[PDB]
């Protein structure tokens, strides 16, 4: 009777995980972004409006992890599998707060207000993971156009510390797969990935399939220079030659998204000369 | 309370615990079997479901081998790799049994996220065995290397280390046959096979068919074409007694060094560093082959 | 041996805190930080390793 | 329910010696080749995990019982009591690990699967030595014929480094008597065979037999080269030892 107010706390900590309560139902409804969780009323109308207040905060997280952690595993080598896997990592650490709250529930040491003040920065973290998961389903994006969207994120938006903070890490960690094969195309003239993400897929030195559906991760200026490099790198394929001339542009690594223009320019004049 | 806490530790070590479900097949599932039912107990049994079954997939394979001499190369080296991740599965289960019994706490939300780093690890490792249930060394080497093509660098390092160890007999088949001509394959699980045809005094006759249908995805086809002549050119100097490594003796030291060097590290399959000195063997055995007649 | 020792310290990834070869560690999260009582809880991003 | 489980932790250590247990009742069916254990009944359904501690120790005793049937009935000094001695040595190093756990068992630590990390390098170790011992004894193998089996184990056990280390160590520990007898034949020119320790059995017009109850680990061809070093003295690189013997003699 007063006890039941603590009992709905313990039922709340399961919503955040994404699973069934002991007196709060979980509906794994069709559609994502919003599935509805049906809160069974109990006597004292005030603590029920209060729980209803904190309820959307657990809800918007619980949908977005679910479909993207399984969808990622189905990816063929593409940057969206490195991306969905990095989300799952940040999703472990959200659950640390769920279990730290349940550690303070051995007897009631928290109330519904004391929970909200704690997930107060994690509300700005979750709402910016929320638009990622919706934008990459709208396009039905593949690996070249995924990175095109995430680029503007790491160079736009402000409002919380913790929102920009997460959004540096995960956008570099989507670009970093791309970079590893980037040095593989711009020096070795091979793709490892099943679908390349660049301006061109593989094939005189105009015999290419231009996909615009998979384009480079930045602005088009480096993309024009990625095509030009692959022309020098085609000539050596055209009639055999030393393809082990580049390695002195590989003693140092690339790894930039604040000055991708410089490393691609240094990857261009190096490829012009060894020809 | 404590009964279902102790059940799920015992499914992690095998099957059963306090109740009977007895799934040695199927998809393993936990039935609480109590009069005390709550709806969070339904979600905890579906937690257990793919933890215990994916553990059982490793047991289905290494007992399917039943450690034997038939496929005592690659097939059982793969069971060997899976036995190194069998142990580590038991290890997060022993620090949870140390919390329970006096050294206390039950399973909670703490422990609930702790296991989920194994959970994703066992989806890779259960998928690695699902890929290849054949019993040939060549198509095992094309299967587990193709599961390294996928994204996710957390599981790329995890499989890369399985792949070095599936490969530990495979490169051990390779360089001895290249320098000298040595074989142990009587089952033909070496991707390069032997004796389809009768064995007569050499005159460049056949005794190797490398099989254009089973080449390891870490090797390239134009290189498998080069090593085929290397095996033939040295075995064709079995009509002289010089069975040594051709030209430089600096190649013979390498195989002996290399088998310890691969063990000691993190089980990395070198498949573009290896390709450098097998070029230099093709270059060795061709001036040697003309210099014994000279 | 390197791969085996690395896995083992983290107990198959069932640790995030400290490396141990003891099997006598208590699996527990820490108490809420003092920087997490001035602004509430905040998820650490593993930047710059 | 926790108390009954920690009783069978203490009874397993006695079983693992290879002897009478306490409430774990053991019955040899035909002379310790198979031994059925009869575990207690309990209200815990961890009975399955109990039946999984039976099969390690199944292979424990049957190594030891198999190798003493050879070595006490003829007194083999060529291979079978040699391998009996390498295996008694892995038996001492087994039983000190049994003492390592009994020290620990007088504190609260060890329970069911606390011990099973000690059981795991040893499980791989004893299961291959036992699938080795079944074939030697019941195969009917003595002299070189034993070496020839252990040779096929080195081939078959390349997968698994721990498995590879045992048959390496057994196949060389089984040859260190048997190589010495062939060495005095090819070096000095003296041989005596009381148990037919080496292949060449005397009786110039003395014979240079190469028998197939002691078939060699090495090629039959290179065994000829052993044979004929001794012909003119009688009134990896262990094959070069014979060839450098062979150039001395002729």
């Amino acid at each position: 009777l007063p006890s039941q107010e603590t009992c709905l706390v313990e039922d709340l900590l399961y919503i955040l995980i994404g699973v069934d309560g002991r007196y709060i139902s979980v509906q794994p409804l069709v559609g994502r972004q919003s599935r509805s969780f049906s809160v069974e009323q109990n006597l004292d109308s005030s603590v029920k409006e209060l729980v209803n207040r904190i309820l959307p905060v657990a809800t918007n997280y619980s949908t977005v992890t679910r479909f993207v952690e399984e969808n990622s595993s189905f990816e063929y080598g593409q940057v969206n599998h490195a991306l969905g896997a990095a989300m799952r990592t940040l999703g472990k650490e959200y659950m640390i707060l769920i279990s730290q709250l349940e550690h303070l529930q051995r007897q009631g040491l928290l109330s519904l207000q004391k929970l909200w003040f704690y997930i107060q920065p994690t509300l700005r973290t979750m709402e910016v993971l929320a638009s990622i998961a919706t934008s990459l389903n709208k396009g039905e994006c593949f690996g070249g156009a995924t990175l095109s969207l995430l680029h503007d994120r790491t160079f736009g938006y402000t409002g919380d510390s913790q929102a920009q903070e997460l959004c540096l890490y995960l956008t570099k960690a989507a670009s970093a797969p791309y970079f590893d094969i980037l040095e593989r195309w711009i020096y070795r003239g091979i793709i490892n990935d099943p679908y390349s993400e660049f301006m061109v897929e593989e094939h005189w030195d105009q015999r290419y399939t231009i996909v615009q559906q998979q384009i480079p991760s930045f602005l088009q200026k480096v993309a024009d220079k990625i095509l030009s490099t692959g022309k020098y790198l085609n000539v050596v394929r055209e009639c055999g030659h030393d393809v082990t001339c580049p390695d002195a542009k590989e003693i140092t690594y690339t790894l930039k998204e604040q000055a991708y223009v410089e490393r691609i320019e240094k990857a261009y004049n190096y490829a012009s000369k060894v020809l | 309370e404590t009964s279902l806490v102790r059940d799920l530790l015992y499914v992690f070590q095998g099957i059963d615990g306090k109740f009977v479900k007895m799934c040695n097949s199927e998809n393993c599932y936990k039935v609480d079997g109590k009069v005390a039912v709550s709806k969070s107990l339904k979600d905890i049994t579906s937690k257990l479901s793919e933890l215990g079954w994916l553990h059982n997939k490793i047991k289905k394979y290494t007992d399917q081998r039943s450690l034997d001499r038939a496929f005592g190369l690659v097939g059982q080296s793969f069971c060997a790799a899976l036995h190194q991740e069998l142990k580590e599965y038991y290890r997060l289960l022993s620090v949870l049994h140390s919390q329970l019994q006096v050294e206390s706490s039950l399973t909670l939300r703490r422990l609930l996220v702790w296991t989920f780093d194994p959970k994703i690890r066992l989806k890779t490792l259960a998928a690695l065995v699902d890929h290849c249930q054949g019993r040939k060394g060549g198509e095992l080497a094309s299967a587990v290397h193709a599961y390294t093509k996928t994204g996710d660098p957390y599981m790329r390092s995890l499989v890369q280390h399985i792949l070095g160890l599936v490969a530990y007999p495979i490169l051990n088949f390779l360089y001895r046959w290249i320098y000298d001509g040595e074989l142990e394959d009587t089952y033909h699980e070496f991707f390069v096979a032997s004796d389809p045809v009768v064995k007569t005094d050499r005159l460049w006759h056949d005794k190797y068919s490398l099989r254009k249908s089973m080449i390891p995805s870490f090797m390239t086809m134009d290189q498998s074409r080069k090593v085929l002549l290397i095996g033939k050119s040295i075995n064709f100097l079995h009509q002289v007694c010089h069975d040594q490594t051709p030209a430089s003796k600096a190649m013979a030291v390498g195989k002996s060094a290399e088998s310890p060097k691969d063990a000691a590290e993190l089980f990395t399959d070198l498949e573009n560093a290896f390709q450098t000195k097998i070029d230099a063997a093709y270059f060795d055995t061709s001036k040697y082959l003309l210099d014994v007649l000279n | 041996d390197k791969f085996e020792k690395e896995t083992r310290g983290s107990l198959f990834g069932a640790l995030v805190h400290s490396r141990t070869n003891d099997m006598d560690i208590k699996l527990d999260m820490p108490p809420v930080p003092e920087n997490a009582d001035l602004s509430g809880l905040a998820i650490k991003v593993p930047q710059s390793i």
